[PDB]
């Protein structure tokens, strides 16, 4: 009676497989997929409520446009309109802005919860169609430091290990990851390894105590940002105790020293930016020797590091010894504590240094493993390259050979792709406020809630009368409330999808149900809108003169009906499932997109299997070469790209070697002071996803954790005259929010620090945070700034 | 018009009064925990839940005693040890908005 079909979980980058039961157009149940290798049948509480996430009573079903006196008005209340009406106004607004200001004044803010084909369609629309690089995603707030860290150390993105490392590690080292709540099924694999093989050690480092400490053998609370000094201490330890894997280092690594004093990614007239010496080229580095590297880290001794970090020397040593001991297989894990960090690219480099010095990489259990947060920050944002500097498969717009290769695959005139990186996430809000980004489309994110410094940048940027803001969502959100046009979107299994998880596993799903009302997928909206633009309106004449076959053609024709993206006909669609977009445009759009996109990575290290293979499997891990997935990269015998006889080949780098970097501790952008004497850390809880727009509309998840709270040390509550349950304002120099004190909760911070989760749309903690970023990756540090706490 | 019930009526620029912390209610999806769990130890030294729910309160089902290969073991699987990844208590308060889910439970 039920029809059960496979899909990845809609939520975290773990990428659990689920099976989904449908009857009469409704998801009636889901279950953890017992045949999926990632989770073998388990989910967490979020996964187990997937059957409720599409059914909030206020699901968007019609376009809503601000209207006054019968026409679009910025000051108008939202009124329902047709799809043609919505797209007419969008078309007017985009064309007006393009003629007056050009493509640097249009933009898109996308998502690592886009399906792979959504992100690819949006990248073509902006980079090849509008000729704008102002497309960037919420994964900018997330994995940008990790991807910069990979490109610097390895020359290619994403982990070289895989989830199988959890069954082989002898020591897990969590560098601020709260896996117990944020990658629950991976933490179950940690817990299984540890309880079943009890010589295994679990080391948890954090700026506050949380549920991971319930398993930890060694728990380390450290001062925000002083992880940089701890990582160097370990490197020094390995060297001073003669535990370098010298053959590995000589064969497979080189050494660089990075430029320092690189500022904090603030507006250029901010005093911190003016103060910095090297903000202009903050990723520069020079070649050095091993010995210069050993000298550099020798400054990071126990006296300096233990005082700076507040971690006792005995613990720094227990930790350093697991890294050093050649017989211990070490899996290091990190998430936003390393990446949302004003030196988080360096921290990424620095944890790879520990593994490179010892040769503990790319083999089972010996695994520096960057955890990804969103379900498709990897499969979509990073691999498709939906970022202001990117092209697909690690390519960059600044490289002329990369632009040539995109223009070849996309059948564009030479010189079509813009060569200068466009506006990244943080800069998009600053340019909106400054009225320089005037037509803007947000899809599958809630960036008004999610971006730091809401009151100074994002809210006045969205409400600026010079700008026109379109938001595609499934539900009302504060982002949609700040927009001018809201488009009702089809979500999760209302559309055929692909998501790529933290271990390079791309997982497909069919469309299993039909969206309510006139909700339509983000994919449909992008490709439909592209019909509204002729090449003569969006391309300089000299490009049309080089491909004159395109005269008078629309972007829909150039980008989507190009002989490639439309080469698979309706008869290729599996007739047992709907496919709304295929029916809408007249060909198998997802398959054509995927196969054209897959041309970028095939034979270049990022190989995706044939489209149909993913509808048959429970994911496959890239590179998929001759039908076989790859579990360990860069290791001979595991990765088909590695030359025989080399042992290891980091073939992202021209000499095949990984880079070890000498980089210092530098302090946060904003630390506590006399006026604002507490650290504010922000983040998540197990039961809610991100902005809460999905989870906090599920009755059981709302009731499990109805409101955000200020987690506070009991001695700090006593010093402030507070008790559990009293209301406070949390206040920074930027803004304020009101919430209740929790001195007895699952997060127990040290004195001087509070933790506030960001899932509650009535408690917008991103009014308080600072949009300072790592200057290399442009990723915001939401994990530390200075606040005071005042009674209401 | 357009309202976000997860925020309530307050414009983005303003700051709503926070509700009280709600007490926890006393009284196939993982069942919710129909009792308070404040102060219950759940760590590698002691699993308070197993104190009443061991197959030795309604006991855990045999699935909870299964490893990754579906071998039934003589004690709770490490994979199920941290109960609160899947089972959650509930505040004694109504949902913010309706939800049109259906459980299979009630449609076969
Ligand atoms: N339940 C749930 N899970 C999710 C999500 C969700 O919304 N809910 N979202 C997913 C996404 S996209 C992401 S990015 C991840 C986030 O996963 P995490 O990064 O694990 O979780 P957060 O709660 O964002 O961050 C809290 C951690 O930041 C660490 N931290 C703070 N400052 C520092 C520092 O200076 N150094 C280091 N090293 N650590 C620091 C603290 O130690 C704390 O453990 O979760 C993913 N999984
Ligand atoms: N203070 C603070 N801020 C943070 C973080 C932090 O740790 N602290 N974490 C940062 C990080 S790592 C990340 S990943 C971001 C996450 O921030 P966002 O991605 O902005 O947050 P989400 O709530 O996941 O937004 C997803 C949106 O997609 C909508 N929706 C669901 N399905 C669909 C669909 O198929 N189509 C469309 N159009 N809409 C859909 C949902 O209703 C929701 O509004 O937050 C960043 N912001
Ligand atoms: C005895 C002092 C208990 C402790 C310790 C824990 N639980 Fe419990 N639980 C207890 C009773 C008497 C009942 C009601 C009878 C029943 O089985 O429902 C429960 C109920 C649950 C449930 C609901 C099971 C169902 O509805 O099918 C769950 C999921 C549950 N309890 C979980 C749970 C957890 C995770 C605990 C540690 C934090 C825990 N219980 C401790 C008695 C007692
Ligand atoms: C997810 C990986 C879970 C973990 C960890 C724990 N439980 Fe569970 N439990 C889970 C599900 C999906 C279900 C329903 C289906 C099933 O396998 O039975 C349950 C059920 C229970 C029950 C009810 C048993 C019954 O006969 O109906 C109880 C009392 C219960 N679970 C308790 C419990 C305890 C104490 C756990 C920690 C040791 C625990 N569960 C972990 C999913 C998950
Ligand atoms: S661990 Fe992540 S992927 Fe798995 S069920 Fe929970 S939210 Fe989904
Ligand atoms: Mo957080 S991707
Ligand atoms: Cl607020």
């Amino acid at each position: 009676k039920l029809k059960w079909s496979k899909a990845p979980c809609r939520f975290c980058g773990t990428g659990c497989g689920v099976t989904v039961a449908v009857k009469d157009n409704k998801v009636v149940a889901t279950q953890g997929d017992p045949q999926a290798e990632v989770n073998k049948g388990l989910n967490c509480v979020k996964g187990y409520f997937l059957s409720k996430i599409m059914y909030g009573q206020d699901r968007l079903t019609r376009p809503l446009m601000r209207m006054k006196n019968g026409k679009y008005d910025k000051n108008g209340d939202f009124a329902p309109v047709t799809w043609d009406q919505a797209f007419d106004e969008m078309e007017r607004q985009f064309k007006r802005v393009l003629k007056e200001k050009g493509p640097t004044a249009v933009g898109m803010f996308g998502s690592g919860q886009w399906t792979v084909w959504e992100g690819y369609a949006a990248a073509k629309l902006y980079k090849a169609g509008f000729r704008s690089n102002n497309i960037d995603p919420n994964a900018r707030h997330c994995m940008a430091s990790a991807a910069a860290g990979f490109m610097r150390t390895f020359g290619m993105d994403e982990p070289m290990g895989c989830y199988d490392d959890f069954e082989a590690a002898d020591a897990f080292v969590l560098w601020g990851s709260n896996m117990a709540e944020m990658h629950p099924i991976l933490w179950t694999r940690v817990t299984d390894r540890r309880l079943s093989h009890p010589k295994t050690r679990v080391v948890v480092l954090s700026t506050f105590t949380h549920r991971c400490f319930d398993l930890a053998d060694i728990g380390i609370i450290f001062k925000p940002q002083t992880d940089l000094a701890m990582l160097n201490y370990i490197a020094n330890y390995i060297i001073r105790n003669n535990k370098v894997n010298k053959d590995f280092v000589n064969k497979h690594t080189v050494f660089k020293e990075g430029v320092t004093d690189i500022g904090y990614g603030l507006r250029p007239d901010h005093p911190l930016q003016k103060a910095a010496k090297n903000a202009s080229d903050p990723g520069a580095a020079k070649v050095i020797t091993f010995d210069e590297f050993a000298k550099f880290v020798s400054k990071y001794d126990a006296d300096y590091v233990s005082k700076l970090s507040a971690v006792p020397k005995a613990k720094l040593d227990q930790l350093a010894e697991l890294y050093a001991d050649p017989n211990i297989k070490v899996m290091s894990l990190w998430t936003m504590g390393f990446n949302q960090h004003t030196r988080g690219t360096w921290a990424n480099n620095m944890v790879y240094n520990l593994h490179l010095l010892t040769g503990k990489i790319a083999t089972p259990g010996n695994s520096p493993f960057s955890l990804t947060g969103q379900p498709s920050a990897c499969g979509t944002a990073r691999e498709v390259g939906t970022f202001s500097h990117r092209l697909p498969a690690d390519m960059v717009v600044t490289n002329p050979k990369h632009r040539e290769e995109a223009e070849r695959i996309w059948k564009l005139p030479p010189g079509t792709i813009p060569d200068k990186p466009g506006y990244d996430a943080v800069l998009q809000n600053r340019m909106l406020k400054d009225g320089k980004l005037n037509a803007y489309w947000v899809q599958v994110n809630n960036n008004m809630q999610a971006a730091a410094n809401l009151m100074e940048e994002g809210l006045p940027g969205y409400r600026n009368p010079a700008n026109f803001i379109v938001v595609s969502d499934a539900y009302p959100t504060v982002t949609a409330l700040a927009a001018d046009l809201v488009l009702p979107s089809a979500m999760w299994v209302e559309k055929e999808g692909a998501y790529g998880n933290a271990e390079r596993r791309t997982q497909f799903w069919h469309q299993l149900v039909d969206a309510p009302g006139e909700a339509r997928s983000d994919l449909w909206q992008l490709v439909e809108f592209a019909k509204r633009f002729k090449v003569e309106e969006v391309w300089p004449p000299e490009l049309i003169a080089k491909k004159p076959e395109y005269k008078g053609k629309t972007l829909y024709d150039v980008l989507y009906r190009n002989g490639q993206v439309d080469k698979f006909p309706l008869k290729d669609v599996n007739a047992e499932y709907h496919n709304a977009e295929a029916k809408a445009f007249g060909f198998y759009l997802q398959k054509g997109l995927f196969e054209e996109y897959a041309t970028f990575g095939r034979g270049h290290g990022h190989d995706l299997a044939p489209f149909d293979a993913y509808h048959e499997a429970r994911g496959l891990r890239w590179p998929v070469v001759n039908g076989k997935e790859t579990r360990w990269r860069y290791r001979e015998g595991s990765d088909p790209y590695v030359k025989a006889g080399t042992g290891f080949q980091f073939y992202g780098n021209p000499d095949g070697k990984a880079v070890i970097f000498a980089l210092p501790y530098e302090p946060p952008a904003e630390s506590p002071d006399k006026e604002y004497p507490y650290w504010l850390v922000t983040g998540r809880v197990l039961e809610h996803w991100h902005s809460g727009s999905m989870t906090r509309r599920v009755p059981e998840l709302y009731r499990s954790f109805p409101n955000a709270v200020v987690f506070m040390h009991p001695e700090d509550a006593k010093a402030l005259g507070l008790r559990r349950g009293v209301e406070v304002e949390v206040v920074s120099r930027r803004g304020r929010m009101r919430s209740r004190i929790e001195t007895r909760g699952r997060d127990a911070p040290p004195r001087g620090l509070v933790f506030v989760p960001w899932f509650d749309a009535s408690q917008l903690i991103n009014k308080v945070t600072l949009d300072a970023t790592c200057p290399i990756s442009l990723q915001t540090d939401f994990k530390k700034c200075a606040v005071k706490i005042v009674k209401v | 018009g357009l309202v976000d019930a997860m925020r309530g009526p307050t414009a983005i620029a303003n700051e709503p009064r926070a509700p009280l912390l709600y007490p926890t209610e006393n009284k196939m999806q993982p069942p919710t925990i129909p009792h308070k769990i404040d102060g219950y130890q759940l760590d590698k030294d002691f699993n308070r839940c197993m104190f009443c729910h061991a197959r030795t309160a309604i006991p855990v089902s045999i699935t909870h005693y299964m490893d990754r290969d579906n071998n039934v073991l003589a004690d709770v699987s490490p994979r199920r040890y941290f109960c609160t990844q899947c089972h959650v208590p509930q505040a004694d308060t109504k949902p913010l908005i309706g939800n049109n889910f259906v459980d299979v439970d009630t449609i076969l």
